[PDB]
RNA sequence: UAAAGUUGCUGCAGUUAAAAAGCUCGUAGUUGGAUCUCUCUCGGCCGAAGCGUUUACUUUGAAAAAA
């Protein structure tokens, strides 16, 4: 189930069995690299890419084709964020609940959501400064979050 | 019938079945009546797979035919459209026949009079002849049933999906089991047509009795 | 019931259950051809596309996003690929 | 055009690489062959009478073999008597790290050099012309084992002669007992 | 079943079910010892021959029994393949 | 969450083995598994079974004989030693004349007779009689 | 002390007989999804030296007062 809802949904994506890259699809490893590379310079995560790339360039999994992720691929050029993706959206809707509750102290809800989403922030935190992605020193402040993202 | 080219299903056959559709079921399926339905048409009505009818019809006719004494076989109608059909399938094969009521502790209570120890029962409904059907559980009885597409399968052990509702199907239907039994014993033959028609099994309906009263 | 063939499902069988609850998981989505009447290029497109696709040449909206599925605009012809 | 990683070539090379040398010459794909290079050869018998012969070709090669797979493998069947030629890449095959391991393990062992990867990608370029869809393991009440290959039904017709030496190649190789069918559809 | 001797040291050996393969005891009341006769294969009459079946009454309280028998019986030959 | 696999896949075969099912559907695999399944069908209690292996962890499908009275597993995964064995026996198997207590040694996965043979000890897995 | 499976690790209970915190978050603790089949040199095949990424486990062996 969900971490912080009783919700148990099961709703989520199935790859194929088949990992090999379909015949119609003409794209070359080169021209997928250079097609994501130029999505990262116009400033899209790499979320975005995939999603863009599997609507209108039948590339159904980059992996598949480039033998390589999106992420991976943006490290090596060095076209990547300093936090990870997953990580700056938790802080920036951290910032915006906060944002409302200051002009709306009595939303009872609203301070129970932001605990929560602290919470998980607290979570990935620390998950990320054990694999070393962040320096053993990063901390989330309420105030120094405006700025960090 | 296995695979055997003198028990299949012969064209006149199909147009017995046909003309007193038997093939025709109810609106609601039962979860072990499922295999022996071909599809669900509109208006809700299931269709049975007459060959798979057949089948079952042949296998109760081979079990019934290795009883020795043929009074040990019990026939049993509580409808009032199966009274007669029962009764003529016990005349023609030598069976015992309890058509109407069915006396809870028939077959349990000893001492009562109509105490009896069958070694086989084919029961009309059992969702109408449930009460023989429990009992059965008690003394080690095997049962045999007409069944329909909801029908509940406890105690039963061979079931033939026809169609249990109208009075021409069940008529037809135990015609062609007497008939089927007569012929696996060695008394008539399948080279000519059997010399009973499958009239003589259905229900009367005072009304039509009436009817024909006045005719002259 | 108590005789069901776990390692022989039917072809039926094996498209209405659950994506995911099948013996190996395969996917309800596909890509297809679409071509609009105006411009001659064809496009390749998701089934379950999330943005509005436009036409290379000549900017016409393609399909439109929903729900489940991206609808195509009017006139606009596809087929599955293989 | 064969360069054996133990610089000894056999009589069986000599033969294959005069018969890719006249493929060469007489034939449009000069420029594909006079590239590519391969690096062993083998021939098993199978089929009781039939024979294949197995083309051992470098793994940074196998992608571009795989461009004129077909059709080398009809003009190489045209020039040979009656057998069956499969070509396999040449992957290498690292020991299981162990306590008594000695400095072999200064490296960490990539996941690819590994018998169990090893075999799925010999398997899966063995029947090249034809996808893999599906397999299974079944488990004998000895406890033997066997495995079921399902092929793509697509490609039926031009690899449905060659299961057996399939079967035979495999065995030879990596020692197992494996089955091809072709499901009828998903 | 045996002693080390090899002497059979029982009362009597219980029938198992055809169907599940589980013991039929004693008071199972049950429990169904069914007969289905063998036809001659030219004429189609009683040969004197036939199978026997015994379902315990677990799996007829289920309602399996009608499946399980239809099974017996085509894996018996006696029902059709093409059934 | 899901913390044991054999756990379920023995909870999973004794229900079906209760509702005189004839084959199981046991999702995910494990070699562990495997060498139990293994271990069982030696001794004739389950018969053939056959891996399906999609790309994430496999499944098995197991026929079922039934002779299967009861497959259990025990948590957590006791060390056990080969003078110790006569009291896991006596607690867990209904007789002497039958039901094998199974084992995790370092030779391999085996029963506790055929650790006995080789005169070794470890860590007990499950049981089945 | 056993009886006491009425202190329950083996091995107890918690709808109505005694009993589950009003609800949620959360540190410590506990628990945690699949997957990977001895070595050169120096000395007389063995001797020295490094072993083992290390443990846990199991099986040996030695040392372990009598009463
Ligand atoms: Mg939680
Ligand atoms: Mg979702
Ligand atoms: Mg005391
Ligand atoms: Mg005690
Ligand atoms: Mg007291
Ligand atoms: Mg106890
Ligand atoms: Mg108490
Ligand atoms: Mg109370
Ligand atoms: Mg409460
Ligand atoms: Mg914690
Ligand atoms: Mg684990
Ligand atoms: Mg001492
Ligand atoms: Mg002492």
């Amino acid at each position: 189930g969900r971490m912080h809802a009783p919700g148990k949904g099961l709703s989520q994506s199935a790859l194929p069995y088949r990992r090999s890259v379909p015949t119609w699809l003409k794209l070359t490893s080169d021209d997928v690299k250079e097609q994501i590379y130029k999505l990262a310079k116009k400033g899209l995560t790499p979320s975005q890419i995939g999603v863009i790339l599997r609507d209108s360039h039948g590339v159904a999994q980059v992996r598949f084709v480039t033998g390589n992720k999106i992420l991976r691929i943006l490290k090596s050029k060095g076209l990547a964020p300093d936090l990870p993706e997953d990580l700056y959206h938790l802080i920036k809707k951290a910032v915006a609940v906060r944002k409302h509750l200051e002009r709306n102290r009595k939303d009872k809800d609203a301070k129970f959501r932001l605990i929560l989403i602290e919470s998980r922030i607290h979570r990935l935190a620390r998950y990320y400064k054990t694999k070393r992605v962040l320096p053993p020193n990063w901390k989330y402040e309420s105030s120094t979050a405006s700025a960090l993202v | 019938s296995g695979a055997l080219d003198v028990l299949q299903m012969k064209e006149e056959d199909v147009l017995k079945f046909l003309a007193a559709g038997t093939h025709l079921g109810g609106t609601n399926l039962d979860f072990q009546m499922e295999q022996y339905i071909y599809k669900r048409k509109s208006d809700g009505i299931y269709i049975i797979n007459l060959k798979r009818t057949w089948e079952k019809l042949l296998l109760a006719a081979r079990a019934i035919v290795a009883i020795e004494n043929p009074a040990d076989v019990s026939v049993i109608s509580s409808r009032n459209t199966g009274q007669r059909a029962v009764l003529k399938f016990a005349a023609a094969t030598g069976a015992t026949p309890i058509a109407g009521r069915f006396t809870p502790g028939t077959f349990t209570n000893q001492i009562q009079a109509a105490f009896r120890e069958p070694r086989l029962l084919v029961v009309t409904d059992p969702r109408a002849d449930h009460q023989p059907l429990t009992e059965a559980s008690y003394v080690n009885l095997p049962t045999i049933a007409l069944c329909n597409t909801d029908s509940p399968l406890r105690y039963v052990d061979i079931a033939i999906p026809c169609n249990n509702k109208g009075a021409h199907s069940v008529g037809l239907m135990w015609w062609m089991l007497a008939r089927e039994v007569l012929r696996m014993r060695g008394t008539i033959s399948r080279e000519h047509p059997w010399e009973v028609m499958p009239d003589l099994y259905f229900y009367r309906d005072p009304e039509e009795i009436e009817k024909e009263e006045q005719a002259a | 019931p108590l005789a069901k063939d776990l390692l022989h499902p039917s072809p039926e069988e094996e498209k209405r259950k659950h994506k995911k609850k099948r013996l190996v998981q395969s996917p309800n989505s596909y890509f297809m051809d679409v071509k609009c009447p105006g411009c001659y290029k064809i496009t390749t497109v998701f089934s379950h596309a999330q943005t509005v696709v436009l036409c290379v040449g000549c900017s016409t909206v393609l399909c439109q996003p929903t729900g489940g599925k991206a609808r195509l605009t009017e006139g606009c012809s596809f087929r599955r690929k293989q | 055009i064969v360069k054996p990683n133990g610089e000894k070539p056999d009589e069986f090379e000599s033969g294959i690489s005069q018969a890719l040398l006249e493929l060469e010459m007489n034939s449009d794909l000069k420029a594909q062959l006079r590239e590519l290079n391969i690096t062993a050869a083998k021939e098993i018998e199978v089929g009781g009478g039939r024979k294949a012969i197995i083309i051992f070709v470098p793994v940074p090669q196998l992608k571009s073999f795989q461009k004129i797979q077909v059709r080398l493998v009809r003009e190489l069947e045209k020039k040979f008597s009656g057998k069956h030629v499969v070509f396999i890449a040449q992957r290498r095959i690292l020991p299981k790290p162990t306590r008594k391991s000695r400095t072999k393990n200064k490296q960490k062992r990539p996941r690819s050099r590994t018998l169990t990867a090893v075999h799925d990608a010999i398997l899966e370029d063995l029947v090249f012309p034809s996808e893999i869809v599906g397999k299974r393991i079944r488990v004998k009440l000895d406890g033997s084992r066997l495995i079921k290959v399902h092929l793509d039904k697509a490609q039926q017709n031009n690899v449905e002669h060659k299961v057996e030496t399939f079967s035979g190649v495999y065995k030879k190789l990596t020692g197992k007992d494996v089955n091809f069918e072709f499901p009828e559809f998903q | 079943m045996q002693n080390d001797a090899g002497e059979f040291v029982d009362l009597y050996v219980p029938r198992k079910c055809s169907a599940s393969n589980r013991i039929i005891g004693a008071k199972d009341h049950a429990s169904i010892q069914m007969n289905v006769a063998e036809v001659d294969k030219v004429t189609g009459r009683f040969n004197g021959q036939f199978k026997t079946y015994a379902i315990c009454g677990a799996i007829r309280r289920m309602g399996e029994s009608d499946d399980s028998i239809l099974r017996l019986a085509k894996a018996d030959g006696i029902v059709s393949k093409n059934f | 969450v899901r913390m044991n696999v054999l756990a379920d896949a023995l909870k999973s075969i004794n229900n079906a083995e209760k509702r005189g099912k004839r084959q199981v559907l046991i999702r995910p695999c494990s070699k562990v598994i495997v060498r139990f399944l293994t271990v069982m069908m030696k001794h004739g209690y389950i018969g053939e079974f056959e891996i399906i292996d999609d790309h994430r962890a496999g499944k098995i499908v197991v026929n079922l004989t039934g002779r299967l009275n009861k497959c259990g597993v025990i948590s957590p995964r006791f060390d056990v030693q080969l003078k110790d064995l006569e009291k896991w026996q006596n607690n867990l198997l209904p007789s002497r004349q039958f039901g094998f207590i199974v084992l995790t040694t370092s030779a391999g996965i085996m029963d506790h007779e055929e650790a006995r043979r080789k005169h070794t000890g470890g860590k007990i897995l499950g049981f089945f009689f």
